[PDB]
């Protein structure tokens, strides 16, 4: 069943597992019609499928063409997510296939269970964690590849860059969530913190700046502060 | 009209016959039930005064032989048995009638409740669900499990209900995950009706058999089967007009007949709110909706 902080180290053991976040699959701008009514305009989305051990992000770009002439789209999006996760699993060799898929939202349990009837040795699990994967479109390079896509397409990213050469998954995942939580709380402040020093660049094949160990600590400290500031302000506390 | 004689009533027991029930005191001079309407299945059922745990009983059709009840003091229950010698049986039965040590199946002439609850139930089908083919009658009780329950534990004493599973490859066509799971019409119409049951009659027969096992024996597994077979029609956007009209009628009498104080355990809040209020057939069960709202408004 469900995943929480009591069984947190499970994510970093040697069972292949993926997180699936569907928050960014169906995205609309809401706008006024000439007649003064409201209409939505869908924009490209993406499925956030992440192996928390390796940092591999199977980023499936959902192109606005998939919604054309379809009804009840927020419901279709959960099922389009399930279809795409199934296909990615089926395209992977047996020894690469996940032993578990953890959905960040409970409304994905059934759509995914049903698409994986053929994989009854794969456990479909919800989580009680509040993971910030919704903020993945605040990562510039991810937003760019999604907005520019003219067709369905899938880009293998490594959302930990080369971090694993210096740190453990546990720590890399915690750093990732600390950054995503920052970006989701205050995207402006969060990103100002990441690029206030032009000397520190993002490698072409990376998502985050090439920070030294010391610089990460100072970035990680600045990100924790930001998250309290905005909380004490959300709440006046 | 047919008769099921009793050798004796050695233990204090509450005896049921279809929707009727009689208290018999320990060694009361009771010798059975007469004037049983020919033409329907019947169930004679038992709850011992001492152990009100294990309700048990016997599905039979009087057209399929001469049957009587005899207490077995080894196995400690009332046993249904066939008398093969016809003249011995006429003789046994006529004595007990003349001595009037038999209760009379108490049918009100306007009353069609039993017909309405068993309309599509046939002994031939009951014997495929409860397999013990050396008897022409079928033993059921509260604790007997279903073949499905046994998957998720003695196969001889299982209820062999048709397995129904919304999240199975039987139910979901490769390539129609979403269509087949939100509109179960293929699972209902092609897999179950055309495929397994053959016609609506056999489908309704098992639904009605499952309810009655749920009601008379509080068989949890039969309750699940009844609910499951209700949910499969309610969650199918495409159902023949006649099946909906007959379902509305089936459910009406089952809801009407339920004891007022068993809604808590025999009715599944979710399945009903779904069937009556959210499902494709929310507007197809007028009779069932009316009685459920007036008699069990708490559930919805």
């Amino acid at each position: 069943g469900a995943m929480n902080s009591s069984n947190y180290a499970e994510l970093f053991n040697n069972d292949i597992k993926l997180f699936v976040d569907d928050t960014n699959v169906y995205r609309v701008t809401v706008h006024k019609t000439f007649e003064g009514n409201v209409a939505t305009k869908a924009i490209n989305g993406c499925i956030f499928t992440l192996n928390p051990k390796t940092g591999h992000l199977f980023l499936k770009i959902i192109h606005t063409s998939v919604w054309a002439g379809q009804k009840r789209l927020s419901q279709l999006a959960k099922w389009k997510t399930a279809e795409e996760v199934s296909a990615l699993v089926r395209s992977l060799p047996k020894e690469e296939q996940p032993k578990q898929i953890i959905v960040t939202r409970k409304a994905m349990l059934d759509p995914l269970e049903v698409h994986m009837l053929d994989f009854p040795n794969i456990a479909i699990r919800p989580t009680e964690l509040r993971l910030p994967f919704s903020a993945a479109m605040s990562i510039d390079k991810l937003s760019d590849v999604v907005m520019k896509a003219t067709e369905p397409q899938m880009v293998l990213f490594n959302i930990y860059d080369d971090w694993l050469d210096r740190i453990s998954s546990y720590t890399a995942f915690s750093r990732l969530t600390l950054l995503l939580r920052a970006l989701k709380t205050n995207e402006e402040s969060a990103k100002m913190i990441l690029l206030s020093d032009p000397t520190i660049t993002i490698k072409s094949y990376h998502l985050w700046p090439s920070f030294t160990d010391e610089q990460w600590i100072t970035i990680e400290s600045q990100m924790r502060d930001l998250i309290l500031t905005e909380y004490g302000r959300k709440y006046n506390v | 009209m047919n008769t099921v004689p009793f050798t004796s009533a050695p233990i204090e027991v509450t005896i049921g016959i279809d929707q009727y029930s009689f208290n018999v005191k320990e060694n009361q001079p009771f010798h059975g039930i007469k004037d049983i309407p020919i033409g329907h299945v019947h169930v004679i059922h038992f709850q011992h005064a001492d152990n009100s745990s294990m309700r048990y009983g016997y599905w039979f059709d009087c057209r399929m032989g001469n049957f009587y009840i005899q207490y077995d003091p080894k196995d400690g229950l009332y046993k249904m048995m066939e008398e093969r010698d016809g003249a011995k049986f006429e003789n046994i039965v006529h004595n007990f009638k003349e001595r009037q040590m038999m209760v009379s199946y108490p049918k009100i002439d306007e009353d069609d409740t039993w017909y309405n609850l068993t309309e599509f139930v046939q002994m031939d089908k009951i014997r495929k669900i409860v397999r013990k083919d050396e008897n022409q009658f079928s033993y059921v009780d509260s604790s007997m499990t279903t073949v499905q329950e046994n998957e998720l534990s003695d196969p001889a004493h299982s209820l062999n209900y048709t397995v129904i599973n919304f999240k199975s490859r039987e139910a979901i066509r490769p390539g129609h995950e979403m269509e087949d799971f939100l509109d179960k019409s293929y699972y209902l119409n092609t897999v179950m009706l055309q495929g397994i049951f053959k016609n609506s009659s056999n489908y309704f027969g098992e639904l009605q058999f499952a309810f009655l096992n749920a009601m008379f024996f509080g068989n949890y597994g039969s309750s699940l089967q009844w609910h499951a077979m209700i949910e499969l029609i309610c969650s199918s956007a495409t159902v023949p007009k006649h099946m909906l009209d007959k379902l509305d009628e089936i459910l009406y009498y089952q809801i009407k007949t339920l004891p007022e104080q068993y809604s808590d355990i025999l009715l599944n809040e979710r399945v009903w709110n779904i069937c009556l209020y959210s499902s494709f057939q929310k507007n197809s069960l007028h009779n069932t909706e009316k009685i459920m709202e007036n008699k069990y408004p708490e559930l919805l």
